[PDB]
């Protein structure tokens, strides 16, 4: 297995839009600010 | 495609001037999902806005513009395709046809140049005004080598008539109406298109006709020209030939049409057209996968039309450049020969005004107007700053010299802002490298200071300067009416806050001495959506900075504190910026009657 290794994990800021059902100009201004980590590790538990 | 069939009735009046040839054009909406507006109001939603579009040329080292074009279109939702396809039969709409998922389109007009001299390059920028927000407008610049191609599609088009056909022939067919008459009249006409086709083969066979884009949109481009159609009579020659050597030696909707107005009983434009062949000039790129479909005339000599022989090819403008080019191996035309460089005039008459080295202009950018705007802003923008601190540092007298409408309670913090000028002046100064630089390049400003040399050099020729309609109305004679306010924080670090200023009145009152400032408000009837900032009181936690400019690029501060400077930079501009960067706006942005 150590052969083949990667190197690091990188970090990609996504956004998102609400849904077009509203014919309002207002929704298409707006923006909530939301995001997740890419290939983040994340663990259930924790040592003491 | 209605209001544009009502406006072709200008181009069919014209007679004379064949250097603008309208023809019809569809753009794909495609591009308008990065928009990021409404659609909601890009067609039909709060009337008064009246959305106009523009076309204008752009010219390189000739002079002179088209003087605009006054044209205008309307978008179309939920599956454009389908109505405009198929014929309109909204009372009696029904689950007719199939198609997937389809899209709007819009109708363009851009003018053409035909004559004897035809020609073609790639060296003209067709310009498109949008009156729509200006920060990040989402245009497209395009060159005049895909504006003419030189190709159609006519073959790919007679197997999109037949779906729709056997489609139309099979849903009239499903529904037992009517009478046999017209059933065996079908299969009358059905049966004379061939007959071993139809008695030994199929009457219809649906097999698979889905309405799809497939062998449309990807090969035709170069079919039908003349070389082609010679190669298909030489080959078809050879064919007969071949077939009477070897036979030698061995070892009519006229019933139809009236059916159709019987029972459909309503036409669309879109239905007229379809008994002749089109044309399709598709032109595609990778900003977006979407084809520039354009669709001609057939019943007229038009551009692509083939009505009464060969039509335009746009030819003879090419070989001899190329012979030019080749005779010596070098690309350039600048370093030819002599006989070359009069062979190069003489055919090209248009050609003569570049060897003569006029109008001289560094390379050949004609999307020029970004970065000029650009640095002048920036040359602008370094100026006022210069003179705002310099008459910081010859400022006379101390902290406040006039009433101002001041809390004794709040007074204790407005000395700290005055007290930080060097602070706020050095902040200033380091922002200019810190900044965004997309935030203040479609501002009032740049239009205000163009609109201020429009007085000096009214063009080379002369001109009155009167504009139709949508041009700068704020800045017609005067700006000491309308201002233009920026509120910015103090402390040790100054970012935009606000987003479109907000005029804001002001008057004198000691006509001498001492002058005190005071500012007021109109009562506006017009608009609601108006910001309280300008309305906020000196106190209440200091106030911002405002720094107002006249029509002769004068500068009063308005900084609270008692400090007042009164400084022009309107010779600094010409100083720094000679009156040779100006070429490509006075082109551009220019008018007569």
């Amino acid at each position: 297995l150590m052969g083949d290794m990667a190197e690091r994990t990188t970090a990609i800021l996504v956004s998102s839009a609400p849904d077009a059902g509203a014919a309002t100009a207002t929704t298409r201004n707006m923006r909530i600010y939301d995001g997740a980590l890419y290939h983040g590790l994340i663990m259930m538990a924790y040592q003491a | 495609m209605e209001a544009h069939l009502a406006n072709e009735t200008k181009h069919a009046l014209w007679h004379n001037d064949h250097t603008k040839g309208l023809l019809h054009v569809v753009i794909p909406n495609a591009g308008l999902i990065a928009a990021g507006i409404d659609p909601a109001l890009l067609i039909l939603k709060k009337p008064g806005q009246r959305f106009k579009v523009e076309v204008q040329t752009r010219y390189h080292a000739t002079g002179q513009c088209e003087p605009w074009c006054q044209v205008f279109a309307a978008y179309i939702p939920d599956n454009a395709l389908t109505n405009l396809l198929i014929p309109k039969t909204e009372p009696f709409v029904s689950h007719v046809f199939s198609a997937t998922h389809n899209s709007g389109g819009l109708i363009l007009s851009l003018p053409v140049y035909l004559s004897p001299g035809l020609f073609f390059d790639a060296f003209n920028v067709v310009a498109i005004r949008i009156n729509t927000g200006n920060r990040k407008h989402r245009d497209i610049c395009i060159m005049y080598a895909e504006l003419i191609p030189n190709g159609t599609r006519y073959f790919a088009d007679g197997q999109r008539v037949l779906l729709l056909c056997k489609q139309l022939i099979a849903y009239i067919r499903c529904t037992p109406r009517l009478a046999s008459s017209i059933k065996i009249y079908a299969e009358h006409m059905v049966a004379a298109m061939g007959e071993s086709h139809t008695s030994n083969g199929d009457n219809i066979g649906p097999v698979s006709s889905i309405i799809d884009l497939d062998r449309q949109l990807t090969s035709g481009g170069i079919d039908d020209s003349p070389a082609e159609t010679r190669i298909q009579e030489n080959n078809r020659d050879v064919l007969e030939l071949i077939k009477r050597a070897v036979n030698i030696v061995n070892s009519l909707m006229e019933w139809f049409d009236i059916c159709y107005a019987q029972l459909v009983s309503g036409d669309t434009p879109a239905d007229f057209w379809k008994r002749r062949p089109l044309s399709i000039v598709p032109r595609h790129y990778a900003e977006s996968p979407s084809p520039l479909i354009v669709v001609s005339y057939n019943g007229s000599s038009a551009w692509g039309g083939r009505i009464t022989g060969s039509p335009i090819l746009y030819h003879s403008a090419q070989a001899i450049i190329d012979a030019a080019c080749i005779n010596a191996r070098v690309d350039n035309p600048q370093s030819l020969h002599v006989t070359a460089r009069q062979e190069l005039v003489a055919r090209l008459p248009f050609l003569a005004n570049v060897l003569n080295n006029q109008t001289p202009l560094p390379a050949f950018k004609p999307g020029a107007e970004m970065f000029l705007n650009q640095v002048f802003k920036q040359a602008c923008v370094t100026s006022l700053t210069q003179g705002l601190i310099t008459e910081l540092q010859t400022n006379p007298t101390l902290q406040q010299l006039m009433e101002y409408d001041i809390a004794d309670s709040s007074q204790t913090v407005i000395d700290e802002i005055v007290a930080r000028t060097p602070d706020l002046i050095q902040t200033i100064v380091s922002v200019l490298t810190e900044m965004s630089m997309d935030a203040f390049y479609n501002s009032s400003l740049m239009y205000a200071v163009l609109a201020y040399l429009s007085s000096v050099y009214t063009r080379p020729q002369g001109g009155g300067y009167i504009p139709y309609l949508h041009a700068s109305f704020p800045c017609w004679l005067g700006n000491r009416s309308i201002y233009l306010f920026d509120y910015y924080n103090s402390g040790g670090e100054i970012l935009k806050l606000s987003k479109v200023p907000v005029p804001v009145a002001l008057e004198k009152v000691g006509i001498g001495n001492s002058t005190q400032l005071r500012g007021k408000f109109i009562r506006s009837a017009d608009i609601v959506d108006i910001g309280i900032c300008s309305k906020y009181l000196p106190g209440q936690c200091y106030a911002y900075i405002c720094l107002g400019f006249n029509q002769q690029l004068q500068s009063i501060l308005v900084l609270p504190g008692g400090f007042a400077a009164c400084f022009c930079i309107t010779d600094t501009l010409q100083a720094a910026l000679p009156a040779s960067l100006i070429g490509p706006i006075l082109d551009r942005f220019c008018f007569s009657i």
